[PDB]
């Protein structure tokens, strides 16, 4: 049950890029890429702690 | 009702399909209100008669108005000895049988309306057509962004049809003062005197003069010319939509835009099925590269 | 704030889709929202005429 | 009373005004004086 | 033999089969309506 | 040489002066040559004259398509004949395709004339449906069946329901075609003058096995020759059409040939002082 | 389950359920409403044909500022309305 | 299975008119008769077709 | 393809100039067949047979070196209006040497425009135009002031 | 009907005004300064 | 998800080549009878076999 | 409807000429093709055939008959990539760029059969998109780069003197089997013939327009010895601006 994350990518850049959200149009797109390499690296890289995921009231830091 | 709210939306859709005319929504229900009428006003009058059917014989009679009211019901004696259940089942198939007859009046009847009908939506249907700007591409053309690109099958295969004169426009309003310069001129001459004193010449007078009708009689008391609504060169509901409110102008642009297409799948569709059934395609999708390769 | 099953219609409708009318008048009359007394009663009584 | 003051087609009337007519008679649309630059506001920072 | 299938294809009567039509619809609805469409026309009448 | 023109040079001619006319001109022809019925007929009017080849009788009839083909008047007159007889002989194929008025006995006068039209006879030679006829636009197609049968309902001869009077070869000419400053090798068969069809009738091999049919005699002796006049022009209007189609062709031609002639060059010498100027 | 307060939106659709016997239960024979395209039609013109074309119909000129309309818009046009053009340009 | 000369009796459920479109003649002529004549078992693959 | 054929053996010349040859005094009127011209060039459509009967005459040898080797189940060039419509969706597209069935107005003029074939006016003078154009390149727009 | 009378009659007397203004006959697309901004006597001889 | 390979059918084309030789255009049963009869006399080396 | 049609055939109107016959042959012919529809279905590789942006179902004009070009189009090129699918997987060079086969295959043994393949693919595609239907004319910056090279002394004479060059090129390979290019070497324009099995893109060059010098791309029309009318009309169809417009990439 998973997918392949390519589909999911050029959509979430056209999103961005459609809904008006950069002032200059590649930052979005790089911005969502680059922030998936850094945590590429990382152990169990693609699960997150439920708490820590999102806003709540404890945070990280 | 239905055959004819397809055909009305298929009007409305291909009206701000070829050119940037809106109808009002008014217009359109108030079309449909008419064929809705002409059908009540069939009823009213079918209903001062009747239809009879009857079984077995002639011994199982049944009267019924045709819009399948039941009236009467004549029975030999000999039904009486039957059994509750044939005599039921006997008077009932006497009624389908009458109800029979009369749906084929009234489908007749219908077939008229849907004449009357037609006529009615001519100077529109006609009036988007008939424009010296109005035009078509074969259906299996590729079209692109700046526009459409040719098919190549069979050269010969393709012709384009002309519904216009390309010299000086003749209009169907030229059509009809021709009529009427023939009706005078067949009235004028001898033999067309002597022909105006016959019962022939009295019944065209009947049915076709309207300028005899005394005062307060019904119908109409002139003749009129046909009507004559162009498409492109008369503002309908946009302009007044485009000066009022822009939200219901973006709106009612919307509607007409959504029905073009409902209708067009539609052609899609009895297309579709007509290749199923003469056998060129097949039941589910073979062929892939005819959706997913754009 | 009583609530109806799904189905609840069925009966009428089936009443109404076989219902049949000798003449049209009779089809759709302005008191055919009528039948006993009390209906009479209520829907005339403000004409103290009537 | 919204809707002139952003030149809405600009970009594509300048296009068409610079290629199919005469310099002599044009009338070029510029966009760095238009409201927002003449183009449409970054997403949450316009009021709407 | 053959002339009996030439039989089968003539329409019911009552007299040979004692069966009436089947037509179907109008069997479909007014099959339970009979009786009371039947006493609105007053009953049958038994002519002879 | 710029007085004597065939059809084609008209056409070559009219297409530098006019776009839309030579436009219409060969739309039409496109769409008569498209027919199945005007083909039927055509050939099966033909038929009996070569009495040959199908393969004849269709080359004349694309020829006859373009203008390169009328027919000789005396090749039309025995057409008429050959038809007559057979339609006559059997009358099945005849009446249920090429049509005649039946008369109707529940209405019944005093006349001459229309007594003949009331029993067992046939009234007039009928014209092809606007369906099926020669070309009309999709403008008015409409108006002009509503205007041919509220005619021929209430029994209105005039407009559309009329046939105009063709011309032919004549017998001396051994032209092919129509020309536009000759008019002497076109013949009409009037009302008045004639070419010859009844001393061609009686004095053919088929005049005793026409004058058995009932129904046909109306139609030789009504108003005399003005029965058997109309019966013959419509006949070819309704076989073939195209004849009086290029006849109002090269008549509009040489009407309005000479204003375009000025018209070009007073424009064109226009821009051109215009232009060295 | 359907509230008893907002039953009374049925009563039309149960209305006409009622009122559809006979002759508004008709659909016209042979006609389903839906007409497939055929045939490729094309009415457009050049220019010099269609600037004559509708003036025994409605005035000459006819089509004199339409650019859509024309290929050549300025055509038909007598002079100080081809100014009124450029004088709004400058 | 839309049977029953087996049974000696004629088929009844209306398949009848499926099987006599002009569609079923057109796709497989002579199918009609084997079904309507020999009880013969159709598929989802073949009421498909 | 006819576009190109008559533009490169046309060439430098007058249109007007040529549109008065091509009609001696009687022919046809040139307000006529410059409209078409006009119409056919930029704005691309297909053209009327009166423009279509010109070209023919005109440009015969170049069509003819156009349609010289050409294999037998291949395309031809032609132009004959022997059919009464001119869209060019109905000849195959092998009327003029058009591909598409139609092109939008606009769009087409922008293209053929953005082809730097396409004669600009320049009432400036000539050489100071080119230089002006050499030196500065097309970049002196993407300057506003 | 009858403002359109009168609409279209002053319309017909202002259009062969301004395309003739001499009755020579001919249709002029270049009309002098006056006859395209200057006013129908009729209107006012109608006041009149 | 879909091949037809993989749907049901009972009339896979050989079989619908067969039954058209058999039943298409026969007006009776026995003429479908003697048919029959003359196809299974048909040796295993025909080429209509 | 048009998923449902098979790939080959016309969807069109009913003039109901149509014998009983014919007709269920129709059906027979689309149930057939719907089983090979499903087969070429999972015989799908990694590269697949270039969709053609004109309509070849007549022929490509003054060019080719429907014939010749489909018989380059769908029998040798799909061949071709049968091949390079084939001998693409199974290997390091699965799920790449058609280049980075091309490139990482050049020049060797061993390799050959994939690098021949793919090359091939590449200067097939390369091909069409080198076609366009009724031809252009050769666009002003690109004919101004063409003249300070071949032009000698005449107006736009690089055209014809290019024009020129390339059939000497193409009868100047005896083989009949190979790709004649106009290439820019990145300091300048020539002309270059590659053998069969090999492409612009292995020897870094960079490609402006190809030609088809295969004897299968001529033969079915202009014969054997028609080699030169065939360059002669390539010129009329060919298309001009796709080569400026990668001259002007590559220069920036
Ligand atoms: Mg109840």
């Amino acid at each position: 049950g998973a997918a392949t994350r390519l589909a999911g990518i050029s959509a979430a850049a056209d999103v961005m890029r459609r809904m008006g959200l950069t002032r200059r149009p590649m930052s979005s797109y790089f911005e969502l890429y680059q922030r998936i390499v850094e945590r590429s690296e990382a152990m169990t890289p693609w699960g997150f702690p439920p708490l820590f995921q999102f806003e709540e009231r404890l945070s990280l830091e | 009702m239905e055959v004819y709210r397809r055909i009305t939306e298929r009007v409305r859709g291909a009206l701000w399909a070829h050119h940037g005319r809106l109808m009002s929504e008014r217009q359109f229900h108030r079309i449909l209100a008419f064929v809705y009428n002409n059908k009540y006003e069939y009823q009213i009058r079918f209903d001062r008669m009747e239809v009879v059917g009857r079984e077995w014989g002639g011994r199982v009679e049944v009267v019924t108005t045709p819009a399948g009211f039941l009236k009467r019901v004549r029975v030999n004696p000999c039904v009486e000895d039957l059994t509750l259940y044939q005599q039921q089942q006997l008077i009932l198939s006497a009624y389908a049988n009458a109800c029979a007859d009369g749906r084929k009046l009234m489908e007749q009847a219908e077939m008229n309306i849907y004449k009357q009908f037609l006529k009615d939506l001519k100077p529109i249907v006609m009036g988007i057509r008939d424009n010296p700007e109005f035009y078509t591409v074969s259906e299996n053309s590729i079209e692109t962004i700046g526009g459409v690109l040719q098919t190549g099958d069979s050269n010969n295969l393709c012709h384009t049809h002309r519904t216009i004169p390309a010299a000086k426009a003749r209009q169907p309003a030229d059509e009809v003062r021709a009529r009427q310069e023939w009706e005078q001129k067949w009235i004028n001459s001898p033999r067309g005197q002597s022909w105006a004193l016959t019962l022939r010449g009295k019944t065209y007078f009947a049915l076709h003069g309207p300028q005899y009708r005394p005062r307060g009689a019904p119908g109409a008391k002139k003749e009129t010319l046909p009507l004559d609504i162009p498409a492109p060169y008369t503002a309908m509901d946009e302009k007044r939509l485009l000066k009022k409110n822009w939200m219901a102008y973006l709106d009612n642009k919307h509607v007409a835009e959504v029905m073009w297409t409902r209708v067009k799948i539609a052609d899609r569709e009895k297309r579709q099925r007509l290749l199923q059934e003469t056998g060129r395609a097949w039941h589910r999708p073979i062929n892939e590269e005819a959706i997913n390769r754009w | 704030i009583t609530f109806y099953s799904d189905r609840f219609l069925f009966r009428d409708l089936v009443n109404r889709r076989e219902a049949s009318y000798a003449n049209v008048w009779e089809m759709d009359d302005p008191y055919r929202f009528l039948q006993t007394e009390q209906d009479y009663e209520d829907y005339w009584g403000d004409n103290y005429d009537v | 009373s919204w809707w002139e003051p952003l030149g809405y087609g600009w970009e594509q009337h300048n296009e068409e005004q610079k290629a199919l007519c005469d310099v002599t008679e044009q009338r070029l649309i510029d966009g760095s004086n238009l409201p927002f630059g003449g183009k449409l506001p970054p997403f949450g920072t316009s009021y709407g | 033999d053959d002339s009996d299938i030439l039989r089968l294809r003539a329409p019911l009567t009552y007299d040979m089969d004692s069966t009436a039509a089947l037509h179907v619809p109008t069997h479909c609805g007014k099959a339970s309506r009979l009786a009371g469409m039947l006493q609105d026309a007053g009953g049958v009448q038994v002519l002879d | 040489q710029n007085e004597d023109k065939m059809v084609v040079h008209v056409l070559e001619e009219l297409s530098l002066r006019n776009d839309g006319l030579v436009m219409d001109i060969q739309y039409a022809i496109r769409e008569n040559k498209k027919n199945r019925r005007l083909r039927w007929e055509f050939v099966t009017t033909l038929l009996p004259v070569f009495g040959g080849n199908e393969a004849k009788v269709e080359q004349l009839y694309s020829d006859y398509c373009d203008g390169k083909y009328v027919p000789n008047i005396t090749v039309a007159v025995e057409a008429f004949i050959a038809f007559l007889h057979n339609a006559t002989q059997h009358p099945e194929t005849y009446s249920a395709s090429d049509y005649f008025d039946i008369d109707d006995g529940k209405s019944s006068t005093a006349s001459g004339t229309g007594d003949q039209p009331s029993a067992g006879q046939y009234t007039t030679l009928k014209l092809l449906d606007p369906l099926e006829g020669p070309f009309v636009f999709d403008n008015v197609k409409v108006e002009y069946i509503q205007t041919v049968e509220r005619f021929r309902r209430h029994g209105i001869r005039a407009g559309p329901v009329m046939a105009p009077a063709t011309g032919f070869i004549a017998a001396n000419c051994k032209s092919l075609n129509y020309f536009t400053r000759r008019q002497e090798e076109v013949v009409y068969v009037t009302n008045d003058s004639d070419q010859g069809l009844r001393r061609s009738l009686e004095n053919s091999a088929y005049h005793k096995t026409i004058a058995a049919n009932p129904a046909l005699q109306y139609l030789l002796k009504a108003r005399r020759g003005a029965a058997l006049v109309e019966t013959f022009n419509r006949f070819f209007y309704r076989t073939m059409p195209m004849l009086n189609f290029y006849q109002n062709v090269l008549k509009h031609y040489s009407e309005t040939i000479q204003p375009l002639r000025q018209a070009a060059k007073s424009s064109t010498r226009g821009l051109a002082r215009a232009l060295e100027s | 389950k359907v509230p008893h307060s907002l039953i009374y939106n049925i009563y039309p659709y149960l209305e006409e359920i009622r009122r559809r016997k006979g002759m508004m239960a008709m659909h016209p024979p042979g006609k389903d409403g839906l007409l497939m395209p055929d045939r490729v039609v094309d009415n457009r013109l050049p220019d010099h044909l269609k600037r004559g074309y509708y003036d025994d119909v409605y005035w000459k000129d006819f089509f004199a500022g339409s650019d859509e309309h024309l290929n050549e818009p300025r055509m038909g046009l007598r002079g100080d309305e081809m100014r009124r053009r450029l004088e709004e340009a400058q | 299975i839309f049977d029953g000369p087996n049974v000696g009796i004629t088929p009844y459920g209306g398949m009848t008119r499926l099987l006599a479109r002009p569609e079923t003649s057109l796709k497989y002529p002579g199918l009609a008769e084997f079904v309507v004549l020999t009880g013969a078992s159709l598929f989802a693959g073949d009421a498909l077709r | 393809a006819l576009g190109r054929l008559f533009s490169e053996k046309l060439g430098d010349r007058d249109v007007h100039q040529w549109a008065v040859e091509s009609c001696a005094d009687g022919e046809a009127d040139v307000r006529q067949l410059l409209l078409s011209l006009h119409e056919w060039r930029e704005r691309g459509r297909p053209p009327s047979l009166l423009l279509a009967n010109v070209l023919s005459k005109y440009l015969e040898e170049e069509i003819a070196a156009f349609n010289k080797g050409i294999p037998e189940n291949a395309p031809k060039l032609q132009l004959e209006t022997s059919d009464g419509t001119l869209a060019h969706s109905g000849s195959g597209g092998s009327r003029s040497g058009t591909m598409w069935a139609d092109v939008d107005p606009t769009t087409f003029a922008l293209h053929q425009a953005s082809q730097s074939t396409r004669s600009t006016r320049c009432d400036e003078p000539f050489i100071l135009h080119l230089v002006k154009r050499a030196k500065l390149g097309e970049c002196v727009t993407n300057f506003t002031d | 009907e009858g403002s359109l009378e009168y609409f279209e009659s002053q319309y017909r007397s202002a259009e062969r005004a301004v395309y003739d203004e001499e009755g020579r006959g001919v249709r002029n697309y270049w009309p002098s300064r006056d006859a395209v901004e200057g006013i129908a006597q009729e209107e006012e001889n109608d006041a009149q | 998800s879909h091949s037809s390979a993989m749907e049901r059918a009972a009339i896979t084309p050989t079989r619908a080549r067969w039954v058209e030789d058999a039943f298409a255009d026969q007006p009776s049963v026995n003429d479908i009878m003697r048919t029959l009869t003359e196809i299974e006399q048909l040796p295993f080396q025909s080429t209509h076999n | 409807y048009h998923a449902y049609v098979p790939k080959g055939a016309s969807v069109q109107m009913g003039e109901t000429f149509m014998p009983s016959n014919i007709a269920t042959a129709v059906f027979r012919e689309t149930e057939a093709a719907a089983a090979r529809a499903d087969k070429t279905k999972e015989e799908t590789g990694f590269f697949s055939q270039p969709r053609l942006n004109y309509p070849v179902s007549s022929g490509i004009p003054a060019l080719f008959s429907k014939d010749q070009f489909d018989m380059q189009y769908s029998l040798f090129h799909r061949d071709v990539v049968e091949t390079l699918n084939r001998h693409t997987l199974g290997t390091p060079l699965e799920g790449h760029n058609l280049e980075t086969v091309i490139r990482k295959t050049s020049f060797d043994a061993t390799q050959a059969v994939a690098h021949t393949a793919a090359s091939e693919h590449f200067n097939y595609c390369f091909f069409y998109k080198s076609l366009r239907p009724w031809g252009t004319a050769p666009p002003p910056r690109l004919r101004e780069a063409l003249q300070l090279q071949y032009g000698t002394n005449g107006s736009a004479d690089a055209m014809d003197e290019v024009r020129r060059i390339v059939w000497v090129t193409a009868a100047s390979h005896q083989e009949r089997c190979g790709w004649v290019y106009l290439v820019w070497s990145g300091v300048h324009f020539d002309v270059v013939e590659f053998p069969h099995g090999s492409c612009p893109i292995a020897s870094d060059l960079i490609p402006l327009l190809a030609l088809n010098v295969h004897e299968s791309a001529y033969i079915l029309d202009y014969g054997t010895s028609g080699l030169k009318q065939y360059v002669e009309n390539y010129f009329k169809a060919c298309n001009w601006p796709l080569a400026e417009r990668y001259y002007l990439m590559a220069i920036g």
